[PDB]
């Protein structure tokens, strides 16, 4: 049930390949309901 | 005796006099302002024919009250009906000059005389005999201090032609007019009158009788309605006054007419007492079947009277009439917007209430946080539903938290319904419990589910405890960790700690919207969250400044509310802990009876026990008496929301940022008594050192030592007796001898030798140690020629020993 | 500008990408440096950008795991315009793990928005002048910066260098120095100068200038153009075939046309087909006007034409001006609006600027949790709430919770229309009952058959209107003596009149202050039943409370707000006048305090004085003292026994610096407290104090002492007393000794000296003798005289 | 001065309808509290 | 209100007056009773 | 306070100032301050 500062380091601990993509989101999908590796890693 | 006149009111003048023919009145008679007319007749008209008035008499600026000399004397009030519990009132007269009506006894009612615009002669009348009237004590000199009188057959005119009685410690003569006064009777002959010559009337009489020992000439009644040669000498079987009985049926009728009287006035009377009374002892009730008073199951069985059927309560003081009640006939409405306290005031009044019949509503209130101040309520009948066919109605109580501790209370309602509207601080679990306890859940089956409590925490979790350590003045505390889903919303912890002399406390028991602050509250900021939740530090805190021996009570988090989910950090079990024992404080101030060396006992258990007080210690470091004077050449006679919104805003910005920046693809010892005895010591203020400890062990904890110093009497006494052996020298020199059992402890009170010539004055000289030790004797001063007598005495008062002077003659030059 | 212009950047995950900005002077957008895990202070050794001068929209930096200071990243970032903010913030420094010094020592202005720096464990330089940069400082939000823990040395080059070297700024009177990093400090322009900026010397520059000035007053040598920039100088418009563009620069027709063609066919979304309208290159022409494909110009209104907005998914959660900005010009909305503004910081300005053109919500307008919403009047052109889709239970309007919503609308001149959807109201503590009722009658779907709650709306607000203004004000310095005018259809509708009274040191007192929710309050509540309602209105009594016990020199508040008892369902509109901050007339002050006087010298006396605890007004300029020099008894007293014995026109506080006194003076000093002396002689009781000029001594025996030789072992001595012996001489000590022998002492008092004219020596043995004489005064002992040798007769 | 109708209306407001208000409040120090004692108790 | 000395002087001139004339409809006729 | 803080930290710790005094320190701080 990571929410906030934990979600920051959670993505750092997961992957370095695409380093987050860029050009309802992660907080809605992961914070309130404790997402898993499936979608959390997708934000790489 | 004679005609009977019904009591009727007096807008007329000719009705001012109503004593013409009817010697008794069947009702109530009183005079008022009436027609504004000169007292031409009333100032001199005499009509003492009437002797008795059944009910009270009232005066209201009656014009006729100007001068009274012999209007109508010999008036003993029956008091069947009373006004303000008065069978006679002297009030509202604006032009009264002389009070000379001249009164034997007023029955069942006091007399009011205070706040009279015009009154006099009050200091010359013994109102105690007519009635004690201690209930009100309004019989005071209104204007006798300014000498309103203008007409006294006592010491004022010389010869005392009137009877006298003690008034405020003064033997004030009974003065009413220039010569009139009160009738006198022997003390044995009371409450039934007597003739002019002092002859006592019959025991059936009421007031002075024209014919002695003739109840026919009287106007008294009989409690059994004999209606003739009635008898009223009450035997023990006859249960009103010394000469007036009630037996067993008069007092029965006293309550029979009032049996169905659900009003004031007519009241029920009990025959169980020797004198028929309408009241009963605090633990005694009128018997439903029997007619004698019956003890109750509990004290104060009083049922509170109803008015109009509704007795609403607000601002505490509206409930003052409900100090003690058992069952309430009518309906109750409760609405307490605010106040000072909840339990100390509202539970102090409505706590004792036991049962209700019909309706009770919590209309609109704020101060009520815990409803459990209704401490003893058991059953509300609910046979009379006021509105909506309801029985108990809770409404508009924004901060009402607890109805009753349902593990303890057993309140049940036979009939009616419930309703809870606008009750935001009371979770639905509590109302469900109340319905289960009330017996109307299911049986005799209106819940808002939104206006009821939903802004406060419910569906609570359990917070377990952990490591615990303490000292005598500092208890620590550490508990298990717990986080809601979105951990940052949890603002922190609220720890509530509070004293607990006994192991029975709850949360809201001593609280209200007034902020009683029974439970001290502290807040702890959350610990830093750590990965591997096992490695997280246990959320901890300690508080200081405690007491070293009390059984303390301790136990809830804070959560910023989210609309999506209602989750709150719960409370913890009320865990009772006691700080470890330590040293007690200074002992109670000691009391010593240092009577004798063999008779010394000490008397004290101070506050701050800091453990079971078990060990007492005693010491004494001193010396009995000085001994320097014993051996040296010394003379004994010669010796000298805003923050919540801030947190929510910070969380909102965080979630916006993360949402937009992420995209997918030695001594003595006693035990329990004060002290058995102290002895062994040898006539001095022996200094005794007393120490109070905690318990009897080498690990005892002892306070500062209190000190005791008190003087014993000397167990040793007379010390020198026998004849005064002496030798006479040729140069007028004599010698003295004695034996000295020198015991160096104590002081001889006198320690001197007295010598006196024959027929001359007596002189004494001190005794020195060297006289017995060094000089081996003593020598007197210059002795004049003649017979001389010598006295030897040394006592540590003495019973008196005849020291033989053995008179001797010295050389005469 | 010396460098080109570059669009918004989103550099992340690696430093090598930052080189895309090496050649930019102004960025027409936003700069974002998001996530840099591998960085350490060494890793940023060769990175800098002094060429960047201006950023229009904003700049935000997120986790950079090694960067520590911005003094080296871009020094010359002069101005941030804030055309497109980031959640009301034009500068966001968030989760900067190692950021030691904030940098930005050459930032001048931020025209729009606020700044938020938060959650950084190494930045403690921010306590150095936001009023200089930002017009709005309340909406600023700086917290959790490792400086809130007070553990920083605030090392400042203008402060840590020693003596103060850099500008200081007054904040609540603190007036503390301000500075960025430990290398630079403020360059605050002169107060006379304004946002135009100042040069190094500190003088005003050209009006169109902004922040910094390469040359004074030169449009061609300005660092930031305050209004527009066309070819090298700053101008207030675009006179030739230039047109305003992005509100910072002018471009010709060719540029606008090329930009239009650049996405007339290109896939690039977000790009607009720029039109020339009101001599501006606006991305899309506003309501009414619409562009013709002829020459990229905007036609006049082609009949009534609305502007669809089509909010995504039919719902927009307006919570931030960066989201309200997306609705600028959308007259008719094809979705639903959910205002959710939180955390104070009223946005009525920006909300009115953007949403003030909206007219027709196609969905349900709902206002939930909006904490700062004081009114809904900013919807100044709301006509129809179409309510095509309702919320849950067929609700069009919806107010779940708004802790300050009062005005709603103004039905004096505002018409409203609801197609359907009932009305919902809950937990609005200040929603006026009359206002919501007016909403009910005014298109509140009163017909069409058609969820208000009863006491959860406006449960902490008043609904009283009758301004029964106080007839007149007459106020004693110690009591109220005024009253209020009278005025319901029936006196039974008039429960009574009660009054709120309390001391008003300031004039900020409001109705909500000290109310029922306040619990403990200073309001003095007294109820007065209205007097007889005579048939002649001229005979109106005008009830009044006239309470006594006033402080003569404090402002007071009077506010009636008469109570009333009525049905909770229907009630009269109550009666209440306006609160009046009535002051009080100053009177004679109270007893003066702290009278203490210490003699500055023998001839000088000074005193310190303090006003009473609460003086009854604003002042005294004269202080008395006792008329005394010294007791004449001390002139004659003998101490030779062995082992036996006006006013000054000065302020009371500290102005008594009187001098020229006698050396030995001690007496009473008197002073009082006064509020006025020249217009009306109002003075308090005079105080009493004494100052001792004793601790001073100046003038011993003056003049040599000769001798007189007498045969009968008698020697006489004489001298002259000093003229000013610091007061009076109390005695004289004389010692005589024969040569080669012991010494003998003697004492002469002033009384003895009056007749002896000196000292007399007796019992002197034959031979050569000597003598010494010393003077003794109350102030102190003098000095012994020179020895005098004489011959005693020898037998 | 306030000794005229002002005092009588102040008294008739605080309390409604030889040591009077003339020599106790009119020409002497007084307050609201002192007004009632002259009125009926 | 007139329930104080006013009622007592009116009565002196012409279930007490408190609940029959002071707080209820009344006339001079009702005062005498 | 400051030094009685030291005493309290001797208790808290187990077997292992002008700051605590001034700001009424928490056990969560004295728990790691005591440990050497």
């Amino acid at each position: 049930t990571l929410c906030g500062a934990e979600l920051v380091d959670a993505l750092q601990f997961v992957c370095g390949d695409r380093g987050f993509y860029f050009n309802t989101g992660i907080v809605d999908e992961c914070c309130f309901r404790s997402c898993d590796l499936r979608r959390l890693e997708m934000y790489c | 005796p004679g005609e009977v006149c019904p009591g009727m009111d007096i807008n007329n003048l000719t009705r001012l006099h109503e004593l013409e023919n009817c010697s008794v009145i069947e009702g109530h008679l009183q005079i008022l302002l009436m027609f504004k007319t000169r007292p031409e007749d009333f100032r001199d008209l005499s009509f003492p024919k009437l002797i008795m008035i059944t009910d009270y008499l009232l005066l209201f600026r009656v014009y006729g009250l100007e001068s009274l000399k012999d209007l109508f004397p010999n008036l003993t009030i029956r008091g069947s009906r009373l006004f303000f519990n008065y069978a006679l009132v002297i009030f509202e007269m604006v032009h009264l000059k002389e009070l000379g009506l001249y009164l034997m006894n007023i029955t069942r009612g006091s007399v009011r005389i205070e706040k009279n615009n015009e009154l006099c002669y009050l200091a010359t009348i013994d109102w105690s005999r007519i009635l004690d009237s201690v209930e009100d004590n309004y019989i005071v000199l209104n204007k006798d201090d300014n000498e309103e009188c203008g007409d006294c057959p006592g010491t004022a005119k010389g010869k005392t032609n009137c009877p006298a009685t003690v008034i405020n410690g003064q033997f004030v003569e009974r003065c009413w007019t220039h010569s009139h006064c009160q009738k006198v009777c022997p003390t044995i002959c009371k409450s039934h009158g007597c003739t002019a010559e002092g002859l006592c009337c019959h025991s059936e009489c009421l007031g002075n009788c024209s014919q002695p020992d003739d109840p026919t000439k009287c106007v008294a009644c009989r409690n059994f309605y004999l209606d003739g040669r009635c008898v009223e000498t009450c035997p023990p079987p006859y249960y009103f006054q010394d000469w007036r009985c009630v037996n067993f049926s008069f007092c029965q009728d006293l309550h029979h007419k009032c049996k169905n009287s659900r009003r004031q006035g007519c009241h029920q009377y009990v025959i169980h007492n020797n004198k028929c009374i309408p009241e009963c002892p605090s633990g005694y009730t009128m018997n439903s079947s029997n007619l004698l008073c019956t003890p109750c199951l509990g004290p104060c069985p009083k049922v509170c009277h109803l008015l109009e059927g509704e007795k609403t309560i607000d601002s505490v003081t509206s409930a003052q009439e409900l100090r003690g009640c058992t069952v309430i006939n009518g309906s109750l409405i409760i609405n307490i917007r605010g106040g000072n306290n909840l339990a100390a005031e509202l539970e102090a009044n409505l706590g004792l209430i036991e049962e209700i019949s019909g309706y009770l509503k919590i209309r609109r209130s704020y101060a009520l946080v815990s409803l459990s101040f209704f401490r003893k309520l058991r059953l509300i009948r609910g046979e009379t539903l006021e509105i909506g066919n309801y029985s108990f109605y809770a409404l508009d109580n924004q901060n009402l938290r607890q109805l009753w501790d349902w593990s303890k209370h057993n309140l049940t309602i036979t009939q009616g319904k419930l309703f809870f509207h606008y009750n935001p601080k009371l979770c639905l679990s509590e109302i469900h419990k109340m319905e289960e306890v009330s017996g109307t859940k299911g049986r005799q089956e209106d819940i808002a589910l939104k206006t009821n409590g939903d802004q406060a925490s419910c569906e609570n979790e359990l917070l377990k405890f952990s490591y615990i350590r303490t000292s005598f003045d500092k208890i620590l505390l550490r508990w298990e960790p717990y986080w809601p889903p979105d951990f940052r919303d949890l603002l922190g912890f609220m720890l509530f700690y509070k004293e607990a002399p006994y192991q029975n406390v709850t949360e809201f028991d001593g609280q209200d919207a007034c902020g009683s602050n029974s439970w001290t509250v502290v807040d702890i900021d959350p610990p830093l969250r750590s990965n591997d939740p096992k490695s997280q530090n246990h959320p901890g805190w300690l508080m200081r400044g405690l007491k070293p021996w009390t059984q303390y009570a301790i136990f809830k988090t804070l959560v910023t509310f989210s609309d999506e989910r209602r989750t709150y950090g719960a409370k913890s079990d009320i865990i009772y802990v006691q700080t470890d024992a330590t040293n007690p404080s200074v002992p109670l101030d000691p009391i010593s009876v240092s009577n004798s060396s063999s008779q010394i006992i000490l008397k004290w258990p101070p506050s701050d026990p800091n453990g079971n007080i078990t060990h007492y210690l005693v010491f004494w470091e001193r010396q009995a008496e000085d001994s320097e004077l014993f051996e040296l050449d010394y003379c004994l006679k010669g010796l000298k929301l805003k923050e919540l919104e801030e947190s929510s805003f910070r969380k909102t910005f965080e979630d916006y940022l993360h949402n937009v920046v992420f995209v997918p693809r030695p001594f003595e010892k006693v035990v329990n008594k004060e002290s058995l005895v102290i002895s062994g010591l040898r006539f001095t203020g022996y200094r005794i050192e007393l120490q109070a400890c905690n318990q009897d062990t080498p690990e005892e904890r002892c306070s500062v030592a209190a000190y005791v110093s008190a003087r014993t009497m000397p167990e040793a006494k007379d010390d020198i007796v026998g004849p005064v052996t002496h030798e006479i020298f040729e140069n007028n020199v004599v010698h003295l001898m004695w034996q000295e059992p020198k015991e160096p402890n104590g002081l001889i009170v006198l320690y001197e030798v007295s010598y006196r010539r024959y027929g001359d004055e007596e002189l004494h000289l001190c005794v020195s140690r060297k006289h017995f030790a060094l000089e081996r004797g003593c020598r007197l001063r210059g002795l004049s020629p003649g017979n001389y007598s010598v006295r030897i005495r040394a006592t540590s008062a003495g019973n008196g020993s005849w020291t033989e002077p053995t008179y001797f003659y010295v050389t005469d030059y």
